[PDB]
């Protein structure tokens, strides 16, 4: 039936910048129907805020730097200077059709000058020791690009297969991301080794940064 | 003051039934239109269904369509989705929402959603560790400090520090699955390297759906 | 442009008759578009009063022999048991386009008995006559049905296109016309002739019915 | 108590404007949407525009754009049709109508109309002629009287009888164009025939384009 196609899927642009995301009908659709297309904007965590409806129209209360057009089956929202509180995901949405429908939605990312991680290793607790399992903890925090290397070795020994991953979204005052990276051992294999830690590449860092412990030392 | 307030949702078991409540106030759902629209994990927006309480007009997705029945009760001010035979693609956070004076097909107030979660598994709460800060771990001019939230489900989990004192410098990750079928997250907090052994740091988690919370004090380790 | 197309434009039915009425869309239109349909009553010298909204549902305070019913992009209004009250010009509307549309219309005539005229000729005012013209007028009064023939003679010559009828709307109580028919006459040409006659056929009446007057016979 | 009141609406030369007004009670408008419908004489429903006075969104039919603006007042609670380049083909009965609640699509309330006529022709008032039965005529006990309305323009004129305490049968026709241009009209009623020169009847004529108003005593000469 009738759907909305979003582009681009995703962007990113600096501050300053002006940003145009467009969002079209999937077919013909007979003339003098209207369908009354309005924007959201999402940020994570959040419910969905309504930026324009009726196509042009500023909803109350929301900054003039984002404006709505239309012509024919096309609509654009348009942010003319991208602020870092931008960071979000823009969703169209149509009404010719009954139930109505979203676009797949745009995700804005800001662009902002190269950061290098601070970079922090923790150990297992004794408390979670006693249960069988370790989880040994690297920090990135605060830095820009998102993407990131991070390696574990204990003794020496690449870990592979046995760690995970969460990222942070972008931060909406500073535009940057934190990680981390958690690696899981049984209590047995971490009390037969010393040395654990943490090796962390990144476009902000000239040589890859290490941190690590040794188990029983402080 | 105008706002809308979703509960009833968590974890049921696929075919179960749930009972969604949206609750209004600062306006009368008499007046308006009630919408459901829902999100599955990391996907996008998906319209559920409508009502105009004052007739009963309801209409619906094709993908919940005798399943599911939008209602609403004026003398409560409170709209309801009643959800049966649900299923695992029925996992979503559900926010209802409306429309205002007489502007049609524009939502301009939103709940904050609910999470629907269906699955087999069951209902567990967390284990809560410490992330210790060293005086000899500073980078970036900090210390760190966190907890490990493990080993728990379903989501969410929140995380305060300090009672909501502390919110400045920290970070409260996404949650990762694990192969157990259990979720874990880290939050963190950068503090001075001044600060640590006399300043008290508490996380404050609480998991709802297992009505798990716990308060712990982290500290540098002796 | 989408329109909705009315049939029958016209149709007459006696008190009791289950009475319907279509609206078809002009072309097809994309599934899952609402249309909204809705349907009105006027009556003569009156607004349009809502009798459906959204296809269906009934509008409060009509009567509930009025119902409304759609299927793909046919819609259809439905007189279950109709009343002499029920004398009117149904509309259907359609709001699949902005702006919306009405359907040409149905005029609903109330099917009732034969009822003869009852006929009345009246000559002109001294008033009127001294501005230079005489308008002699005949009245049929509550017949059934409409048709009628009005003759005038003026000294036994018939007068060809020298008159006007005017029949009111159908009665909404008793579902019967009146009508008049108006002769206009130079001051001159009356006062040149003496017999005045008006001669009514009509089916209600075995053979015709002939009212007139004497010029100055007063 | 809801309703809706137009105004302004009367004879206008080709060109000419004219600006019709819609009072609305027991709503407010800023509640709501505000329509006009037109109707040409015997002719259908013609939609024409609506605002959302809230946020001034208009729209109008293809028919009237650039030369009609739908405008609203919150404060008088009134909508404003302002018609300018009229034609001919604009006369109509003008009506405002709403939608209710958030009923959408439902004109559920609408005024009683507004004649607008657009045309070169000047108005003029109404002679008004009695309609008695001649002196030598009889019956069988019911008499008809009426009133000759002739000779006026624009529509319309109204008819009340003995200041409407009269209503069984009376019967007042759709006017007629005759050939001068001018519309005539009579309205009649059916009475005994023995209060002929007993009852007093006098037919009360109203012709508000020109502001003429009659009130004529009808009896047999």
């Amino acid at each position: 039936d009738i759907q909305m196609t979003q582009s681009p899927s995703s962007l990113s642009a600096s501050v300053g910048d002006r940003v145009t995301i467009t969002c079209r009908a999937s077919q013909d659709i007979p003339r003098r129907i209207s369908g009354y297309v309005a924007w959201y904007q999402q940020k994570p965590g959040k419910a969905p805020k309504l930026l324009i409806y009726w196509g042009s129209y500023l909803y109350s209360g929301v900054p003039s730097r984002f404006s709505g057009s239309g012509s024919g089956t096309d609509f654009t929202l348009t942010i003319s200077s991208l602020q870092p509180e931008d960071f979000a995901t823009y969703y169209c949405q149509q009404h010719y059709t009954t139930p109505p429908t979203f676009g797949q939605g745009t995700k804005v990312e800001i662009k902002r000058t190269v950061a290098a991680p601070s970079v922090f290793i923790f150990p297992p607790s004794d408390e979670q020791l006693k249960s069988g399992t370790a989880s040994v903890v690297c920090l990135l925090n605060n830095f820009y690009p998102r993407e990131a290397k991070v390696q574990w070795k204990v003794d020496n020994a690449l870990q592979s297969g046995n760690s995970q991953e969460s990222v942070t979204e972008q931060d909406s005052k500073d535009s940057t991301y934190s990680l981390s990276s958690t690696l899981t051992l049984s209590k047995a294999d971490y009390e037969k080794h010393k040395v654990y830690a943490c090796e962390v590449t990144h476009q902000g860092l000239s040589s890859p940064v290490t941190k690590s412990f040794n188990r029983g030392e402080c | 003051e105008v706002q809308l307030v979703e509960s009833g949702g968590g974890l049921v078991q696929p075919g179960g039934s749930l009972r969604l409540s949206c609750a209004a106030s600062g306006f009368n759902i008499k007046d308006t239109w009630i919408h459901w629209v829902r999100q599955a994990p990391g996907k996008g927006l998906e319209w559920v269904a409508r009502i105009y309480p004052t007739n009963g007009y309801t209409r619906y997705a094709d993908s919940v369509k005798g399943r599911f029945t939008i209602s609403a009760d004026t003398s409560k001010n409170t709209a309801y989705l009643q959800m049966n035979s649900l299923r695992a693609e029925d996992t979503a956070v559900y926010y209802c929402s409306r429309w205002g004076g007489f502007m049609f097909y524009a939502m301009d107030y939103w709940g904050q959603g609910t999470l629907v979660t269906v699955s087999s598994a069951s209902t567990k709460g967390p284990s809560v560790f410490p992330l210790a800060p060293s005086s000899k771990s500073t980078s970036g001019g900090t210390a760190a400090l966190g907890c490990l939230v493990k080993d728990y489900f379903p989501e969410p989990v929140t995380v305060s520090w300090n009672s909501g004192a502390l919110t400045s410098g920290v970070h409260t990750f996404p949650a990762v699955l694990q192969s157990s079928g259990l979720y874990s997250l880290s939050s963190v907090v950068t503090v001075p390297s001044s600060s640590l052994g006399t300043q008290t740091y508490i996380c404050n988690v609480n998991h709802k759906p297992s009505n798990t919370k716990v308060d712990k004090k982290v500290e540098p380790k002796s």
